[PDB]
């Protein structure tokens, strides 16, 4: 089927010593490694295995820190989650060529590109848009991302 | 022309080609339409025998015109005291003889490739085009290609003249089930005839080749009066004696007079362009300052359906609008709650070389006649569209100035048009044959979601080989979002 | 009841001609009778000069024509226009010396990507009989190309042979169903027409004269 | 069997072989997908214009045709329009050489564009005699025509492979000369996306000034060429002649289809790349492999190997169930999984060449 | 044989040799993945300006549209063996723009003029204003014997090599150059993923600054060009091939060590190159295929680049079955099975290419 949101929330409320183990990790395949990794993941989850890739990918983004990603629900006027080229063009904190590059970027790189950016970025976000698009992570997302940061970073102005 | 026997013709349902006198097909039951190789000549063909049925038999009452059409329009003796006129000879007399003027010898001489139009006038002709079309040519094949040259065509440039609508001029034509019924249901009714050209007093009402032109630099003008205008044929050719007993060139037929090449000569003249032609609609732009009145003609490769309004839909200034043809014009009042059939017809030119030829049949149903504002409708709709797409890939490809955005840059929006304009095609006209005028808006929504569709689509497609480069990516969020600033604008209802 | 021989034409490109005397040279959304009649005649080995074989081949067929639009992974794809800019250095500035331009220029419609599946019958006159046509079809002697050489095929001309009353039950025999359909006959129950200057005028070259398609939807 | 062809995968290194009126690559829409596209016109132009196909078809043995061993056949076709004395003024006056016997053919076959060609001749001597100008007068108005057929005269091969040059000065339809071999349009295998090279051009007086700037457009591909060869009307057109010698002009081919390219760009940029597959196939009937990549290549470490593969897996359920039982014989740089026993794998191009050459045995 | 195939594979440090409009890397798409490029444009530009071309070729051609800073150059430098109204007239002729004052004055395009041969065509005027045959005639005359005005062209060679195109005045005539070196873009083997130096400019008297970014990346380059001898003996004035090889050895030499200076100041990317092939055939070819198939890693991208180009240049051989003289410069010799000569050093190879594929 398809994962939840119930991640987010489970990965806000797991305990500091397990979080530090997933937090103290370079690339996602050595999240792979990590016990407390399979503990957190078993229910949504580990095997279905089509969902792996994308747990694998969800957590590393979440890694980044308790509340580097903050949840914003979709607006009643909006009617719109704001997503993740939209965060970090908010944020002001990024520079667009980081994410030309996160744009050129291959397999293990990208993440670690963009675990990099949140952290700096500090982003709210409509977090399963960022589940969808890090689910695919086809050339689609990739260049929807760097449109909609040009976008509202020339609306913003 | 009326004795001569000229006018070739097909039965409707099934047919051998057959060559006909204007007297048999005005005194007829027989379902007779058109035939020739070629669909601009036959369009000057109709023209002329409107032009002919016109001058000869103009007159009221509107239950005589639905008569004529229904019921042929002549026992032999009815016509045939309906032809004083024997102007239309080129046997040839001396004094008048062909619709062109005789005598003004000047050799060498050239041959009748000039006078088909589409043939010979470019450089890829000789090369794309089947030779030998000029070798021999007859009464019909020859009378309509001098006609057709006079008002249709404009050849040859260098001091020769294209009169009187201009040059490229488009006609506009109702269309009926048989040849009769159309060439009298664009005949002009004698006070719908009187209202145009009435002025008469300084009426010429003779010929080129009756009474010649003026010679030079006149001016006088708007004097040219309700016949010497209509067959005004500028061209001052003398046409090459008749020869043989062959198949025409492009006749198709055997004959018994041929004709294999004509004799040329400058003539200059100019005249103040205000003359009322039925046959072809005209636009009236303002700037300043004075008032700017010419006809229409094709200019651009775009779809016909573009043309629609500028030929069904009247206007006054200043809104700056059309003036619709007289002959749309009369038909509108005469039957209302009937649906047109109109054939529209013309070129597209650089000097003597054509490039683009188009014959076109539109429909319509009925009420046309009556808010015809939703004709234009449609068509600023689709025009609409396509300035979305083209303005979104031109900023696509030569970008914002500001704020510093680089640009592609590649012409992308050139090749999108030609596919927007290719599909569209398919849909515009389609539903345009098919509405029902008097509640029909939904339909319109329809049309705008399926161009919505197709301008994204298109958008999209174009852009598709170069966005793999975030220097480019940028850009096209800009482009995309002037793509979406205009596509807004033009949806919601 | 009544013989039909049933062809495919499944080039990537395609081109059927429309009336021009100018260089740029458009195309149609279907074949033309001048363009089948054509393509019989280079199976069959007609040469250009001998009007015989050729009226002989125009009145002897009549055809139907069936517009095969395309899935693939179950998404349709619509058929699609080139425009081929097409340059000659030299040519012809005259039909008779050698003298020549640096360069002429020429527009080129084309098809993307389009198939057809065609139905031809014999007409009542007929000079020759559908094993023929079958026989030249499968073993051609002139070049089958559609409808410049320019574009070849990827599917063999002959898809196959059939007993039925109407061009349209003979089509549903064979695979893509569902097609708009363009018959000079008849059919009942189906009014429209659609109008084209595609019959070769055999005795005059080279010239086409107007003729009509009756005009058929499946659904 | 009557027709042979031609199927070559070529992959380019950047470049812009071909381009339209805007300076933009040529490009087509196949299954629904933007190819990047090489016009057949511009293939036979870099093959026709080739230096190879001057040496051994411009230089070819059947290049001459001699109209003095073609007498007794020419008046056999004309007897029935023309007089014997009109066509001897003609053949008189074009080879400028009476009536010697000479002991070869006579060859009973005769090419269709020379006797339609000379038949309008005599169309032109015959009424000359009527009117009639002596032949001297004549000779003056009809020298560059005369001119004209003498050197289509001497391009026989050329003429027959690849069609009239026009400007040919060939006057009648049987002198509309096509063939014999047609050539496909080149369309890339796969999707491209497509390299704009912005450049600039540097002044040496103004050189520390904003510069001049331009851009052009390019793209590397992987190229599926196809080509055709209808022997029959290439023995027609050319003889004659032994099918032994259309096979020796169809190897020709064959080498410049793998080895040529366009020169469109190939100084500034070079794509001087040779195919990296060529497959020959005899049929009754001519079949283009297009489909093999109507579902576009997606790259796997390239995209030559998949498009090899593709076309391969196509030929393999495909052939057989199409015209093409036999024969049909292949060239590759390399690859694993052959396409099957069926075809015969040829290790260079000089052997598929001599393959060709015998017939494909 | 006709023609000389030179290709090298040279691997630099992080630079940044080329740039884009927006100051990034160019770049091209082959074999699906992306590759840094170098522009052929530049990298002849690179062998103009080249210390190496003024020591052994001499005179780099003055390419600029501005004609009234060429009027005042030319005067200075021809003024004292001509009349400047003389060099004025053939300036006018052969640009088509007429030269007076006029303080600006300027052409359709920029084009390559090398003084020489407009001395040459003052002369000629000179010839020309004793009849003086109306400009027409003397552009008659001089149509004539092309080759006479290409001997000339022995200084400027670098039009020899790349040709110039006139639209305006007597140059569209006379001036038409076409051949005789052709040279790819430079892309290199493997797949490239750019560099972003983020840096900043430090203010010393208030001692937080802002952030410019540049893209670099470290690649193995392949070039390749290609000479038509015949075509730069027509190009030079009939010269003799035994001449010809000559310019092409360092043309050869300019390939295998000059790189453009983009960027050269503040990244030193001045390495030569690891290896040279030059061959001679009747047909040119280019060994960019063999890196279709973008090249892995095993230890550095320059090893299993080698091996790629040899291999693939032995199925090319043996499936063409080329029979060429060939030969091969390589820094790490590690090996070829193919028949083709290993040259231990540059001169040797050189010296090899001078002397017609001497064994
Ligand atoms: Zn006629």
């Amino acid at each position: 089927e398809i994962d939840a949101m119930a991640l987010y929330r489970a990965w806000q409320q797991l305990d500091n010593g397990s979080c530090a183990q997933i937090r103290r990790v370079s690339e996602p395949d050595e999240l792979r490694d990590i016990p407390a990794f399979y503990r957190l993941v078993q229910p949504f989850g580990w095997e279905n295995p089509r969902h792996q890739q994308a747990l694998l990918r969800m957590v590393f983004c979440l890694s980044a820190g308790k509340n580097v990603i903050r949840h914003q629900d979709k607006k009643s006027e909006q009617t719109t989650g704001i997503s993740l080229g939209r965060a970090l063009a908010n944020s002001g904190r990024i520079n667009e060529r980081r994410i030309f590059q996160l744009i050129r970027a291959d397999r293990t790189a990208d993440m670690v590109q963009l675990r990099r950016l949140l952290t700096h970025a500090e982003p709210v976000l409509d977090w399963p848009l960022m589940a969808r698009m890090l689910t695919w992570w086809g050339k689609r997302e990739r260049q929807q991302l760097l449109e909609d940061f040009v976008l509202t970073t020339n609306k913003n102005a | 022309l009326l004795i001569d026997n000229w006018i070739p013709v097909r039965p409707r349902n099934g047919g051998k080609v057959q060559i006909i006198n204007l007297q048999s097909l005005y005194c007829s039951r027989d379902q007779w339409r058109l035939s020739l190789p070629r669909d601009d000549m036959e369009l000057a063909a109709l023209a002329l025998l409107v032009c002919i049925g016109q001058i000869i038999a103009p007159a009221k009452d509107d239950v005589e015109f639905r008569h004529r059409i229904m019921n042929p329009l002549t026992e032999d003796e009815f016509q045939q005291l309906i032809a004083p006129w024997i102007d239309m000879f080129y046997l040839n007399h001396a004094e008048h003889p062909f619709m062109q003027t005789k005598g003004v010898k000047a050799n060498d001489v050239t041959p009748m490739e000039k006078l088909l139009a589409g043939v010979s006038g470019a450089t890829n002709c000789a090369f794309v085009n089947q030779p030998g079309q000029g070798e021999a040519l007859c009464g019909g094949c020859t009378a309509i290609a001098l006609f057709n040259q006079a008002n249709q065509a404009p050849g040859f440039g260098g001091g020769f003249k294209s009169g009187l609508r201009g040059g490229t001029p488009v006609t506009t034509f109702v269309r009926g089930i048989d040849l009769r019924s159309t060439v009298l249901l664009n005949v002009l009714t004698l006070p719908r005839l009187q209202k145009q050209f009435p002025n008469e007093s300084h009426t010429e009402n003779q010929p080129t080749w009756i009474k010649p032109i003026k010679s030079n630099e006149s001016i006088p003008a708007s004097s040219i009066g309700f016949v010497r205008g209509l067959f005004w044929q500028p061209a001052h050719i003398e046409l090459c004696d008749p020869i043989g007993i062959g198949k025409c060139s492009c006749c198709g037929q055997e004959s018994n007079l041929r004709y294999t090449g004509f004799l040329k000569e400058k003539f200059t003249f100019t005249v103040n362009g205000l003359w009322p032609h039925p046959h072809s609609p005209c636009l009236v732009t303002v700037k300043k300052g004075e008032v700017e009145e010419k006809f229409l003609a094709f200019t651009t490769s775009a779809p016909s359906w573009t043309q629609i309004s500028r030929v069904v839909v009247d206007k006054i200034i200043q809104n700056n609008g059309n003036r619709v043809a007289a002959v749309v014009n009369q038909f509108r009042n005469i039957a209302p709650q009937s649906p047109l059939e109109l054939i529209m017809g013309g070129y597209r030119n650089n000097q003597a070389s054509i490039l683009e030829r188009r014959h076109d049949v539109l429909m319509f149903n009925q009420g046309w006649q009556q808010y015809g504002n939703v004709i234009n409708e449609i068509v600023t709709v689709g025009l609409g569209y396509k300035t979305a797409l083209r303005k979104a890939l031109y900023t696509f490809a030569e970008g914002f100035k500001n704020k510093d955005f680089k640009g592609a840059g590649v012409s992308v929006h050139e090749t999108a048009e030609r596919h927007f304009y290719r599909q569209s095609e398919l849909l515009i006209p389609d539903v345009l044959a098919n509405v029902n005028f008097s509640q029909a808006d939904e339909v319109i929504a329809d049309l705008r979601d399926k161009l919505h569709q197709l301008c994204e689509m298109l958008f999209n497609q174009s852009v598709a080989p170069y966005a793999h480069h975030p220097k480019l990516i940028s850009t096209l969020a800009l482009a995309r979002a002037t793509l979406y600033k205009h596509l807004r604008e033009l949806k919601p209802q | 009841m009544r013989s039909y021989l049933i062809l495919r034409l499944a080039g990537p490109m395609q081109a059927w001609g429309q009336p021009t005397f100018e260089g740029t040279r458009p195309t149609g959304r279907f074949p033309t009778r001048s363009g089948l009649l054509g393509l019989l005649g280079a199976c069959l080995g007609i040469q250009r000069d001998d009007t015989s074989s050729l009226q002989a081949l125009s009145e002897s067929v009549q055809f139907a024509v069936r517009c095969d639009e395309l899935i693939l992974d179950d998404r349709r794809v619509s058929v699609t226009g080139l425009r081929d800019y097409h340059t000659v250095l030299g040519a012809r500035e005259d039909y008779r010396g050698l003298k020549s331009h640096e360069t002429i220029q020429t527009w080129r419609e084309y098809l993307c990507d389009a198939s057809f599946t065609v139905a031809l019958w014999l007409t009542p006159h007929a000079t020759m009989v559908i094993s023929e046509l079958e026989k030249a079809v499968l073993k051609p002697r002139y070049t089958p190309y559609l409808g410049r050489r320019s574009c070849p095929l990827t599917h063999p001309l002959f898809l196959g042979t059939c007993q039925a009353s109407d061009p349209q039950k003979a089509l549903l025999n064979y695979e893509p169903v569902g097609g708009d359909i363009y018959s000079e006959e008849s059919v009942t129950g189906h009014h429209l027409k659609f109008t084209a200057r595609d019959e070769p005028m055999i005795t005059l070259p080279r010239q086409f004269a107007s003729r009509e398609w009756y005009v058929i939807k499946g659904g | 069997s009557n027709f042979i062809n031609i199927h070559v995968l070529i992959s380019h290194s950047p470049s812009c072989l071909n381009r339209d009126d805007m300076n933009m690559q040529k490009d087509a829409i196949f299954g629904g997908k933007r190819r990047v596209r090489i016009s057949s016109q511009s293939l036979k132009r870099a093959m026709r214009k080739s230096g190879y196909y001057a040496q051994n078809i411009g230089e070819s043995s059947l290049r001459t045709i001699h109209l003095a061993q073609l007498r007794d056949v020419l008046r056999q076709k004309l007897g029935e329009r023309f007089d014997q004395k009109i066509i001897d003024k003609t053949l008189a006056l074009l080879s400028g050489k009476s009536v010697d016997e000479a002991e070869k053919i006579s060859a009973d076959a005769v090419t269709p564009w020379v006797v339609g060609e000379i038949a309008w001749f005599c169309e032109q001597v015959a009424k000359a005699e009527a009117d009639n100008l002596d032949d001297k007068k004549l000779l003056k108005v009809l020298k560059e025509d005369i001119a004209a057929i003498r050197v289509n005269l001497q391009q026989g091969v050329d003429i027959a492979l690849s069609g009239r040059m026009a400007t040919s000065g060939m006057m009648t339809e049987l002198g509309k000369v096509d063939g014999a071999m047609s050539i496909a349009h080149a369309i890339t295998t796969h999707q491209v996306d497509s390299d704009i090279d912005w450049f600039t051009a540097v002044d040496d007086l103004q050189e520390q000034g904003s510069a001049h700037l331009g851009t052009q457009e390019f793209s590397s591909g992987v190229f599926y060429r196809y080509a055709n060869i209808n022997l029959a009307q290439l023995q027609e057109n050319l003889g004659g002649a032994s099918r032994e010698q259309a096979l020796e002009i169809a190897t020709h081919v064959v080498h410049m289809l793998a080895t040529e390219v366009p020169g469109a760009k190939q100084r500034t940029y070079a794509a001087f790349n040779p195919a990296d597959m060529v497959m020959v196939n005899f049929s009754d009937m001519p079949l283009s492999m297009a489909n093999a990549f109507e579902k576009a290549v997606k790259a796997k470490d390239g995209f030559l190997q998949p498009s090899i593969q593709a076309f391969n897996q196509y030929w393999d359920r495909v052939a057989n169930g199409y015209g093409l039982n036999g024969a049909a014989a292949q060239f590759s740089l390399s690859d694993v999984d052959p396409i099957t026993a069926q075809v015969k794998q040829m290790p260079t191009l000089e052997q598929l060449k001599s393959w060709v050459r015998n017939n494909g045995e």
